[PDB]
């Protein structure tokens, strides 16, 4: 196939960068900080200006000391290593990465449309065609990632940005890992967790296809299939094998969702003999032109409004915080390959 | 309604990952 060929060349490209990662391609003083776009446990994302090019980027800042306390060293090394090596239309481009005494930095392409999350909650829910446009782009992305033996593990509206053209950009590869065969780390976000993960069984790429189904459901229904006020209550709902669809769900949608939200891994779409084709040749995606989604020529159902470069009006406001850099190098050995 | 129970729940905001 021409997809198979595209992937084969793509694996050669990825392997070259994987084996020989890039390093310290910038310094903090080359950027002007502007606004915190987002926050997390190990640090925040900031809109940043590249003073020499005048280009705006999103810069993810991780406090080394906090990464270590939360036992995320290996995870943080995976994220930079994978992200500098991959290249796909719906994956954030990592432009620069560097570290100082106190922090790790990854400068990435800035997607002014904001988080899908923000629009999804506001509007309430997406129409199937709307949801499908976004879903189709995730299907391709996973197809590509999984061909590289990468698992993604944190799919959710929060990690999907809308760019200027209204296409998705997958950020946050904080849990991405290159694994042939199986892995056991409990990570992800409670609502998106596959039962395998919560049952400490050992798991593989298939958890991404489960998460895709949570996503489609949440986009189309405006809420996730398993919610509750505390995580344990959510985990029970997930392991129970029991989903209710809203009544406005097309039956094709329900049907795709039932195969994706399947507790039996041997039976879950994405994990069978035909892998990703079971998803792409499903009735719900009949309307979808995959090559054209890939080539970015489909009209996006929703272009967010942006009144310039560096406009941040599609992001919530956060409390700012002065970037402290210690005079002592903080965890050199642990992060040497960053 | 389910929407209304969701909206009244503690998890309509941005959801943090669990680490370990």
């Amino acid at each position: 196939e021409s997809v198979k060929e595209f992937l084969a060349k793509a694996k050669e490209d990825f392997l070259k960068k994987w084996e020989n990662p890039a390093q310290n391609t910038a310094h903090l003083d080359q950027f002007e900080r502007i606004k915190t776009l987002g926050t997390g446990s190990f640090g925040r994302v900031m809109l940043v200006k590249h003073m020499e090019t005048g280009n705006h980027y999103a810069m993810k800042i991780l406090d080394k000391q906090k990464v270590v306390k939360l036992k995320q060293i290996e995870h943080t090394l995976n994220e930079k290593r994978i992200l500098q090596a991959v290249n796909f239309p719906f994956l954030v481009k990592l432009e620069f990465s560097f570290k100082d005494n106190s922090n790790l930095y990854m400068v990435m392409e800035y997607a002014p449309g904001g988080e899908m999350f923000s629009h999804l909650r506001r509007i309430g829910r997406f129409s199937e065609p709307h949801a499908r446009f976004y879903a189709a782009q995730i299907v391709l992305t996973f197809e590509y990632l999984h061909s590289l033996d990468l698992i993604y593990r944190d799919l959710k509206p929060e990690n999907l940005m809308i760019d200027q053209q209204g296409y998705i950009q997958v950020t946050d590869f904080g849990f991405a890992k290159r694994v042939k065969g199986r892995t056991w780390t409990l990570c992800g976000t409670p609502e998106y967790l596959a039962p395998e993960i919560i049952l400490s069984k050992g798991y593989n790429k298939a958890v991404d296809w489960w998460a895709l189904g949570v996503l489609i459901y949440e986009m189309a229904a405006g809420y996730p299939p398993f919610f509750a006020d505390q995580p344990i209550q959510i985990y029970e709902k997930i392991v129970s094998g029991k989903v209710r669809f809203p009544s406005h769900f097309s039956s094709d949608l329900k049907d795709l969702l039932r195969n994706l939200l399947q507790v039996d891994l041997t039976k879950r779409f994405g994990n069978l003999k035909n892998g990703v084709n079971d998803i792409k040749n499903h009735k719900w995606f009949a309307t979808t032109d995959w090559i054209a989604i890939y080539q970015r020529k489909v009209e996006a159902p929703f272009i967010p409004k942006f009144k310039g470069p560096g406009d941040t009006s599609n992001f919530d406001d956060y409390e700012e915080e002065e970037i402290r850099v210690s005079i002592n190098e903080k965890c050199g050995k642990e992060f040497s390959e960053f | 309604t389910t929407y209304a129970d969701f909206i009244a729940s503690g998890r309509t905001g941005r959801r943090n990952a669990i680490h370990d």
